[PDB]
């Protein structure tokens, strides 16, 4: 469930 | 299961290894050599800091967070790395542009770009690409937090998300940085790549061919035959008089330089020579019919020889000119490596002789070829770049746009492969440089 991510 | 993680060690670490090793590298033969740093090479070392500075300090917090499904690392980083992650990509697409430009204007109008390949002009703007990079993507470190989650059984974690005040903030950031990192960066390019290619595509002509085989000396130097010349092969007197080589010069030019031509007004003196050159062959009644009948590479060829040796000295080859209007041209070429002036200039004679025979440039097809090889792999560098960041600045705006979606259908392994392609952009500029110079040798 990290879901997402980091900019870039 | 196992395999994702272990795919993903071995993956980053040698491209980690990759873009160290050959970042490293171009940075040390260009600090080294000064005879490389060329106006392009400035911006290729701007361009390989960018990319050292993307790998070291920021690849491994985007590789070991993912791992762990936790950011251990404190909030500052999380500001810190997005600031660098932003303005690598930045700096590295604007210092593409600049070589587009610089190429431009080294190749299209070599006339009025002197302000632009002077060495000074270069620092100042890859000063400026490194200076407004980091004012432009200011709103990273400043719009960065931690976001709290929960991961099995109350186990609290954080993570590091870009976060704007409203969605609206959010979708006219990520339109923002496609118009003007991507699509304003890529139009710009192909105007720029494309007229360039249209004239490398017109090839050696007549002009660059004599300025191949004269070449350009400032002051009145000594040629083959003894006599004064000046600039490009333009014969002063042949008489025997060091004051008359003075006053002739002077005379066609508008000042006494005292054999001190400056490199523009050489050139309107060498156009006024082939002038003189091409309308001599029109008042011959010897040359001018195996002119008209000649090939355009071949005909180049017959005014390069009444540049060097004048209208009557070259009228004079009737053997040789009957074998060109003849169309036998292998016969001319062993016909005309048997003169004097053949003997007096050999290597000039036999580059003139070899367009004779096979009707190409292949004799003086050189350092438009070594433009041609740079050219090619400047385009592609630039296309291996965009196919690396687009997957990732295009899902950056489906998740302004549609957040969830974005976010369901690309969060665990695929955006894990999306960023990992953004990354192998670092180290694939290196590989590039290796493979243009005997690279292909190895097996």
């Amino acid at each position: 469930d990290f879901l997402g991510w980091l900019x870039f | 299961k196992e395999w994702q993680p272990a795919v993903q060690i071995l993956l980053y670490s040698l491209i980690f290894l990759l873009s160290v090793l050959g970042n490293t590298l171009v940075i040390t033969v260009l600090i080294r050599n000064k005879r490389m740093r060329t106006v392009t090479n400035i911006f290729l070392l701007s361009l390989a800091v960018s990319d050292l500075m993307l790998c070291l300090f920021c690849m491994p917090f985007n590789l070991i967070p993912n791992l762990l499904k936790d950011f251990i690392f404190g909030s500052a980083v999380c500001k810190t790395t997005t600031y660098f992650m932003g303005t690598s990509v930045s700096v590295s697409t604007w210092n593409l542009v600049a070589i587009s430009l610089e190429r431009y204007g080294a190749i299209c109008k070599p006339l009025q770009s002197r302000v632009w390949q002077t060495k000074s002009h270069a620092l100042k703007v890859i000063a400026a690409t490194w200076c407004l990079s980091f004012t432009i993507m200011t709103p990273y470190p400043i719009y960065s937090n931690l976001v709290p989650f929960t991961k099995n059984n109350n186990q609290t974690a954080n993570m590091c998300r870009f976060l704007l005040p409203n969605d609206v903030m959010q979708q006219s950031w990520h339109t923002f940085l496609l118009l003007i990192l991507f699509l304003i960066p890529g139009i710009v390019m192909m105007v720029a790549y494309g007229l360039i290619s249209l004239e490398l595509y017109q090839g050696i002509n007549i002009f660059e061919m004599l300025r191949i085989d004269e070449g350009l000396r400032l002051k009145i130097y000594k040629d083959t035959e003894g006599y004064y010349t000046i600039g490009i092969g333009h014969l002063l007197t042949k008489s025997p008089s060091l004051n008359a080589a003075k006053s002739e010069l002077d005379k066609a030019i508008g000042r006494n330089t005292n054999g001190v031509i400056t490199k523009d007004e050489a050139e309107k003196l060498f156009n006024q020579d082939v002038d003189a050159a091409v309308r001599g062959i029109l008042r011959n009644a010897k040359l001018k019919p195996v002119y008209d009948s000649l090939d355009a590479v071949r005909r180049a060829a017959l005014i390069n020889m009444v540049f060097q040796m004048g209208e009557t000295g070259v009228a004079g080859f009737t053997n040789s000119l009957r074998m060109l209007q003849q169309k036998r041209w292998d016969e001319a070429a062993v016909n005309l490596a048997k003169s004097r002036w053949y003997n007096q200039t050999p290597n000039r004679a036999k580059r003139v002789i070899t367009t004779f025979r096979t009707g190409t440039w292949d004799a003086y097809a050189a350092n438009l070829m070594a433009k041609k090889r740079v050219i090619r792999m400047l385009i592609v560098i630039v296309v291996l770049f965009f196919l690396c960041w687009m997957p990732i600045f295009s899902a950056n705006a489906w998740r302004a746009y549609d957040t969830a979606s974005a976010e369901r259908r690309l969060s665990g392994t695929p955006i894990s492969f999306i960023l990992l392609l953004s990354y192998t952009s670092s180290c694939v500029n290196p590989i590039i440089y290796c493979f243009m110079n005997k690279r292909f040798r190895l097996g």
